[PDB]
């Protein structure tokens, strides 16, 4: 049951987590300090709960952010996999299924090698399911996809694979014995015994990625750092418009005709056969792969499409139902473009006098709009991609609009002019998001390392049987050196009150509380700004003014790019030129993507400086119905998440570089909103004993000493820190 | 090897009596006199503000690259010269636009004024720097794609094609992004210029030592702050056996010394029968008789006045206190018997030392037969007669005299027999064929 | 606000046990903060014949203050006694002095053993700008080329004086692992104030053990952690031989005053430049020069005297430990088996073996001067066999 040495006495803190929140069946919150095995602490009783059946049973799905630390959840868990196995004696049968579908896909290297997922996964199945489902016989056309074929004998074979397998294995085992991982994984999710992917991949709406079958008996799901679920949910089912989108969806409108009309009877007779079949008894020809392929249900908590074929009995007649929608859209797009209008049941009532028929045409469209294609089963789906955005807009617009939100953007965003306008649907009920998961779901439990109100579980509006906070004992000598800034000489105004530009005598002092922090501090700082134009204000005054001059000269830079290929870039540096004879601070954005996924060791990584308020700051009047709604709900609030909302993103990017228990981290605090806000986002087990303990107005030219009376001492030999054996009480 | 003797004028006085008293040929000098310092000697000019630059002067090369107009050409590497070392295909962009700009000294001000602002787009020479650096990123871009792994733009990009969308993230910027064009295109390149600074280490890390492994992800990463790996395991019993034994033998043989065994046991021995203990029964016996006579004090009130032995006892005080005809002026000669041996024969015997060492060190290895090569067997041969020779004329030049030679003679002639040593004790292993 | 805060700092720290007896605990905590790390010996193996390399940072680190006006201040002053202590403890042994200053490595004093030119090169050392940044791949090119002629029965050992900055220099030097563990060479570092992470992977991956300056008082602790000759890894050698024993010479044998001065250019010995009269005398080279306990040019061999130096170490190794205990055995007439006296502060110090009754004054004694327990003498010699 892996205690395996001194476990910081931890486990035992989340011992009775598990048999309150699994024994009883909880839903749970868990408070976990950054500096603990994310893993290490839950799976090892998770995975004895999974040897630990209760009444019968015990599933599991897990999912968390990124995919190269799902595979380091998979990692050392495969030495726990054989831990205690070689103590337990034999070795029982297991399955963790890395399932990052769109990622890892083809092994061809034809198909392989172009960049992007969801084009070249169309060239895939358009080759397999659409040309070799149509031309099924052939020897050209037909071309090569022995993995899928191989998959199909194998599906009448019963093979029983070994462990918990990865994205490469698969690969290597397209050209030995593997079926691909699309389909080795179905037939692996029909005995699955362990699920980790993406937490993106379970939360899309628009294409409802069910992953089990339906099975709610006791759904056994774990979640690690569930910090932004409105920031996944509500982008879940964000929708984009582009008014090029629009314009190319104009040009293969006509396209699509002309395919309708050199095609007389051939694949027309063929709709005519199955068209009667969809009025007599209702059931989907397009459930191979091409059901996760087509939009498999937009708006999932329904009863049912249970009046199929819509007002439109014809093809050319639905394909006119999107001439009288689109053309309309346009009308609905083209003069709204003068006046932001947020109003979302309002536009489909008004919509019905512009629509002949609506509410069954706007929701039976998306099926009907790929089921004629399927008769077809011609067209490139990247070519299909900007049309299967729009059936899918008016069927979410068709169902949930009334809880949810319109909104219409058409003004300054990277457009100086107004040339890309844009609209987006999005919903608000992250809930509505998660209701059905909890529904299909047992009691299962969120962990955030960040969460430090729980206050804001009803911002997910639910229900807890199980909520506390994890406090943890340091007799490692200090965890860390939370240190307020607050300079009194330079006269701290660190949040943007005259904002990032509005004065530079701001800025005059963030170089020089840096190129101390660089002087002091080595061994590689990863600090957070705040956006990418903010990081372009950044080093606006930094190359023109002289700033660099010793920057450069103690440690080197790392610039990480609104482009993520030259963002990855510096990345292959930054832990190459910290192990070498350079400390080279990297710099970087929190809110940006370059925040997850990466666990910074006392290797490299051990410090991370503040960089005002963390708050949004950029998209307009996405709040106001957001914020109304809370109003809704809990009526005062403005002040309320709009600080958490910073918070909840501060400490998931600043509390990331202490892991284990004795990693470091020097998380000072350059911040002028640090007077109850700061102290309500941070840790309750980290206010408490690091956090101002009499350190607050830490002007930086003091706070100098600070850091170097920190680091020094705790750079002393560690002879024993926290040392656990057997089992003495303490009773915390 | 001939700007070594002549900037040192030391070795160049060692290195004028082999030619000027004719001891060796320059064949010879650099044959077994440096074979060591090639490596350390010459390792100040092969490093000079540590070659094979590239993270050392890095940090430095922005902040010094320009003091005024004219801050330049300071000694070697001054200010200039290590920009020149870590860019090369852009060091053949440099060459191509020296005679662009004409002069060499217009060169050094007009292809580094604009490339320092913003932007450098006024000459052919420096627009092929400045799209070179683009295709050195476009370079760049397909070696970082190799490693692939901890790099979240293959992460961030299942999250994106999958809705189609994160072009919206991308395309909502606040903050007057209509009417300035300026700082825009600026900063960018300033992104880019200090990108190539940062890729600057990457372009001259290949000058390391090619420095390659790329990174296969090495799929363990175990967390290891736990575990006691505990690296060091001495305390095997290895100084605890040798004190064992050692002072076994420190106890078994006890001192067996020059004066530290002989005298020792001949006086254990003569105290006889002491294990009979009759002479330690007398002992004993004079312990128990003059255990009285020392405390009475009356025996040892007059244990002193005996002036007849005084004067004895004054005497060898007197005899000491006076010693007498041992040549009292012992030098004075030796001025002269100075500065005539200390003008050559100092550096001069100097020759032999640097070589004779050497003879001795092959001579060291040579029964073996194995340090046994025609470059040292005959190196045996060649400084023999090359010293034994060159001495003969100093020495037969202070021969001039009879007792100011004689003296000194009877120390020189060590170096004859050192030499006829080796060589009479080369023959005790007779060598074959 | 601050202005109580700042002197809310006094309000505990001056205030104590009032009434009577005001500012007495207050020292009593001063002599409760001393009393640190004693010695946590014990140690075999490996140790003997160093071959020690000072390596110095000279970089823009020295100007910041932190313990002395310069941070050379803090470590050129006690090096010459480090040095002192060192020839003291360890003369079978000799130094690198190699100074790295404006990214290069000057090897300034050889390796060798005389300690008036190494200290004086430290009194050279004092106006040194230490300008320009560290780089210690030139000091372990000198470092390697050095003790690459050096034989395998070496200890092969490098001290580096480090001023914690980045390690400025090219050349694969994480690549240097598998040139140096191949080589057999240790390499010890200490950081001044600070830790850099591939230097403390440099001496883990080494075997050299890596420290960080905490005081000056801790300064020395290391230096003189570092003064014993440590248990470096296994397989170094075994043997080492041809050790020479000399003569002194009186130059008034048998010839009273024959010779003017022995030194004249032709006499085997006279090394140095300067005059001499006959004090030494080589085996092998029957080298005459002056007296030097170490190793000669010509005969090549080592110069062993061995009251001197097969002395030092001789006893260094086979130490014992006391005990402590406050009780009232009251052994002599309330004395010390050594210095005979009395305080009681509960410290009798008795032996393992012929468990004496010392005090501090004794223990410090053998502890730091003495070396043995002297009251096992009288209980080893007189049943030993
Ligand atoms: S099915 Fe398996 S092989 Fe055939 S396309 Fe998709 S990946 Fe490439
Ligand atoms: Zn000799
Ligand atoms: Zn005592
Ligand atoms: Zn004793």
């Amino acid at each position: 049951y892996f205690p395996y040495d001194y476990i910081y006495p931890e486990q035992f803190s989340y011992m009775r987590e598990l048999k309150r929140t699994l024994d009883a069946k909880g839903h749970g919150v868990l408070e976990m300090p950054s500096g603990t095995g994310k893993t290490v602490s839950l799976l090892a009783l998770i995975m004895a709960y999974q040897r630990a059946y209760p009444l019968e049973v015990t599933k599991l799905i897990y999912c968390s952010r990124t995919v190269p630390e799902i595979e380091k959840v998979i990692e050392e868990l495969r030495k726990l996999l054989n831990f205690y196995e070689k103590q337990e004696g034999e070795k029982l049968p297991f399955l963790g299924l890395a399932l990052s579908s769109r990622k890892n896909l083809c092994i061809h290297p034809e198909v392989t090698p172009l960049r992007f997922g969801k084009d070249v996964d169309g060239k895939c199945h358009s080759l397999t399911a659409s040309y070799v489902r149509a031309q099924y016989q052939h020897d050209t056309s037909l071309p090569h996809c022995r993995f899928y074929e191989e998959f199909d004998a194998h599906g009448r074979e019963v093979p029983l694979p070994a462990g918990i397998y990865n994205l490469d294995d698969l690969k290597a085992l397209g050209r030995r014995q593997g079926w691909c991982p699309y389909f080795l994984a179905r037939y692996s999710i029909l005995h699955a015994n362990v699920v980790v992917y993406s937490y993106h991949y379970l939360l899309d709406p628009k294409i409802a990625d069910l992953v089990s079958k339906e099975l709610a008996r006791k759904a056994v799901v774990v979640f690690d750092e569930a910090h932004n679920i409105d920031n996944v949910c509500i982008d879940s089912m964000s929708v984009n418009l582009t008014r090029r989108t629009l314009d190319r969806c104009q040009g293969n409108l006509e396209t699509l005709q002309k395919t309708v009309l050199r095609i007389k009877e051939t694949d027309e007779q063929r709709l005519r056969d199955e068209y009667r079949r969809l009025v007599e008894g209702l059931r989907e020809a397009s459930a191979a792969r091409e059901t996760d392929a087509h939009l498999a249900n937009p708006v999932l908590p329904d009863e049912v499409l249970q009046e199929a074929v819509p007002g439109s009995i014809r093809t050319a007649e639905h394909f006119l139902g999107f001439l009288r929608r689109l053309l309309e859209y346009v009308k609905w797009r083209l003069r709204v473009q003068h006046v932001v209008q947020e109003s979302p049941p309002a536009f489909l009532s008004g919509l019905a006098q512009r629509v002949c028929i609506q509410r069954k045409p706007l929701r039976f469209c998306a099926e009907r709009l790929r089921s004629l294609l399927h008769t077809l089963e011609i067209t490139d789906l990247a070519d299909f991609s900007p049309l299967t955005l729009l059936a899918n807009f008016a069927t979410l617009v068709s169902t949930y609009a009334k809880g949810f939100t319109i909104i219409i953007e058409p003004f300054d965003d990277r457009t100086p002019t107004i040339a890309n306008p844009i609209l987006h649907f999005s919903c608000m009920d992250a809930s509505l998001a998660i209701k059905p998961v909890f529904e299909r779901f047992q009691s299962v439990i969120i962990t955030s390392g960040t969460l430090s109100p729980l206050d804001i579980y009803p911002k997910i509006l639910d229900f807890h049987p199980v909520t506390m906070a994890t406090f943890t004992m340091t007799l490692a000598r200090v965890c860390l050196c939370p240190m307020i800034i607050g300079r009194g000489n330079d006269q701290v105004a660190i949040s943007s009150k005259f904002e990032t530009r509005e004065d530079i005598a701001v800025i005059r002092n963030y170089g020089n509380l840096l190129l101390e922090m660089s002087a002091v501090v080595p061994d590689g700082i990863v600090a957070f700004f705040t956006s990418y134009q903010y990081m372009e204000s950044t080093v606006a005054s930094w190359y023109e003014q002289g700033i660099l001059e010793n920057i450069q000269r103690n440690k080197l830079l790392f610039i990480e790019t609104q482009d993520g290929a030259e963002t990855s870039v510096a990345l292959e540096k930054y832990q190459e030129a910290c192990e070498n004879g350079r400390g080279a601070i990297l710099l970087s954005v929190a809110r940006g993507k370059v925040s997850e996924g990466i666990d910074f060791v006392h290797h490299y990584g051990r410090a991370v400086i503040m960089f005002g308020v963390p708050y949004v700051y950029t998209q307009s009047r996405i709040l106001k119905a957001r914020l109304e709604y809370l109003r809704d709900q809990f009526q005062i609030r403005e002040n309320d998440f709009l600080t958490f909302d910073a918070m909840r993103h501060a400490a998931q990017c600043v509390g990331r570089a202490i892991r284990g228990k004795t990693d470091y981290g020097l998380m000072v605090f350059a911040d002028k909103r640090f007077a109850r806000g700061d102290k309500r986002g941070k840790l309750p087990r980290w206010i408490q004993e690091h956090l101002t303990d009499a350190n607050l107005n830490l002007t930086v030219d003091e706070g100098v000493q600070v850091a170097k009376y920190f680091l020094r001492q705790m750079a002393q030999p560690f002879h024993r820190e926290d040392q656990l054996g057997l089992s003495l009480l303490s009773l915390e | 090897k001939n700007r070594m003797l002549q900037e040192d004028p030391v070795l160049f006085q060692l290195y004028k009596d082999l030619v000027v008293s004719q001891v060796i040929s320059a064949e010879e000098f650099w044959a077994n006199r440096l074979n060591v310092n090639a490596t350390d000697s010459s390792s100040t000019s092969n490093h000079k503000q540590d070659v094979g630059i590239s993270a050392a002067f890095l940090a430095d090369v922005r902040p010094q690259t320009d003091g005024c107009n004219g801050l330049r050409y300071n000694l070697t590497s001054d200010i200039i010269e290590s920009i020149f070392r870590t860019y090369p295909a852009v060091k053949m962009k440099y060459a191509e636009n020296v005679p662009h700009n004409m002069t060499e000294k217009e060169f050094w001000t007009r292809f580094f004024q604009s490339h320092y602002f913003h932007r450098d787009r006024l000459n052919t020479g420096s627009k092929d720097l400045f799209a070179e650096c683009a295709k050195i990123d476009e370079k760049g871009l397909k070696t970082m794609v190799s490693l692939g792994v901890k790099n979240p733009l293959l992460d961030l990009t299942a999250l994106e094609d999958k809705p189609l969308d994160e072009g919206y993230g991308i395309s909502s910027v606040p903050s007057a992004s209509n009417s300035k064009s300026i700082k825009e295109n600026s900063n960018a390149a300033i992104i880019k210029r200090f990108n190539h600074h940062s890729a600057m280490v990457l372009a001259a890390g290949l000058r390391k030592q090619e420095a390659q492994n790329e990174q296969t992800s090495e799929p363990s990463n175990m967390d290891g702050n736990s575990g006691d790996a505990d690296c060091f395991q001495p305390a095997v019993k290895r100084a605890k056996l040798q004190e064992s034994i050692e002072y076994e033998d420190l106890g078994k043989n006890n001192s067996v010394k020059t004066i530290a065994l002989n005298l020792k046991k001949s006086d254990r021995y003569y105290h006889g029968p002491t294990p009979i203990q009759s002479l330690q029964y007398a002992t004993s016996q004079d312990i128990i008789n003059s255990f009285q006579s020392i405390r009475q004090e009356m025996e040892a009130y007059t244990p002193k006045l005996t002036q007849v032995l005084s004067s004895s006892a004054a005497s060898s005080t007197i005899t000491a206190l006076s010693p007498g005809g041992a040549l009292m002026q012992g030098g004075t000669q030796q001025a002269i018997n100075q500065m005539v041996p200390n003008d050559i024969q100092s550096e001069l015997k100097h020759l032999y030392v640097a070589v004779g060492e050497l003879l001795r060190h092959f001579w060291s290895c040579f029964p073996v037969n194995t340090p046994f090569l025609e470059e040292k067997v005959v190196k045996m041969k060649s400084n023999l007669e090359r010293f034994q020779v060159t001495k003969l004329c100093p020495f037969q030049e202070k021969i001039r005299r009879q007792y100011l030679s004689t003296n000194l003679v009877s120390h020189i002639e060590e170096m004859l027999q050192t030499a006829y040593n080796k060589l009479h004790t080369w023959q005790s292993r007779r060598l074959m064929k | 606000r601050w202005e109580g805060g700042y002197e809310r700092t006094w309000e505990i720290l001056k205030e104590d046990e009032s009434g009577s007896l005001k500012a007495t605990i207050e020292d009593i905590l001063f002599k409760a903060k001393r009393k640190r790390v004693f010695e946590h010996h014990g140690q075999v193996r490996l140790g003997m014949m160093r071959h020690l390399y000072v390596v110095v940072d000279g970089s823009r680190t020295m100007e910041d203050q932190d313990l002395k006006p310069n941070r050379l201040t803090c470590t050129l002053k006690l090096l010459e006694y480090f040095v002192e202590e060192y020839f003291d403890q360890n003369p079978i042994s000799q130094i690198g002095i190699i100074v790295t200053k404006s990214k290069r490595a000057e090897k300034l004093t050889e390796l060798s053993g005389n300690p008036r030119k190494h200290i004086t090169s430290l009194k050279k050392a004092v106006d040194m700008t230490c300008h320009g940044e560290p780089s210690l791949y030139n000091s372990l090119s000198i470092a390697m080329q050095t003790l690459k002629h050096m034989p395998g029965h070496t200890s092969r050992e490098v001290l580096i004086i480090f001023s914690s900055l980045t390690t400025c220099d090219p050349s694969n030097i994480y690549d240097l692992i598998k040139t140096l563990k191949a080589a057999k060479i240790r390499v010890s570092v200490i950081g001044l104030s600070a830790e850099v992470r591939v230097c403390t992977v440099l001496a883990r991956e080494t075997g050299g053990t890596y420290h960080v300056i905490l005081d000056e008082s801790h300064y020395k602790e290391l230096l003189t952690h570092h003064v014993s000759p440590p248990p470096a890894s296994s397989s170094s050698e075994c043997s080492l031989i041809r050790m020479g024993f000399p003569q002194h010479t009186i130059a008034s044998l048998s010839d009273q005053d024959a010779k003017p001065s022995f030194s004249m250019a032709h006499l085997d010995g006279n090394t140095e430049p300067g005059l001499t009269l006959g004090g030494y005398f080589c085996p092998q080279c029957r080298a005459k020069y002056c007296e030097l306990p170490v190793e000669c040019k010509i005969c090549g061999l080592t110069l062993v005297s061995a009251p001197h130096l097969a002395r030092s170490y001789h006893h260094l190794f086979p130490l014992d430990a006391f005990q402590e205990i406050p009780l009232e055995e009251y052994n002599g007439e309330r004395f010390c088996y050594g210095c005979q006296g009395e305080l009681k502060d509960q410290h009798v110090y008795v032996c393992a073996v012929c468990q004496n009754v010392f005090c501090v004054d004794c223990d410090v004694f053998v502890h730091d001067s003495l070396h043995c327990c002297p009251g096992c003498i009288h209980k080893i010699p007189a049943p030993s066999g």
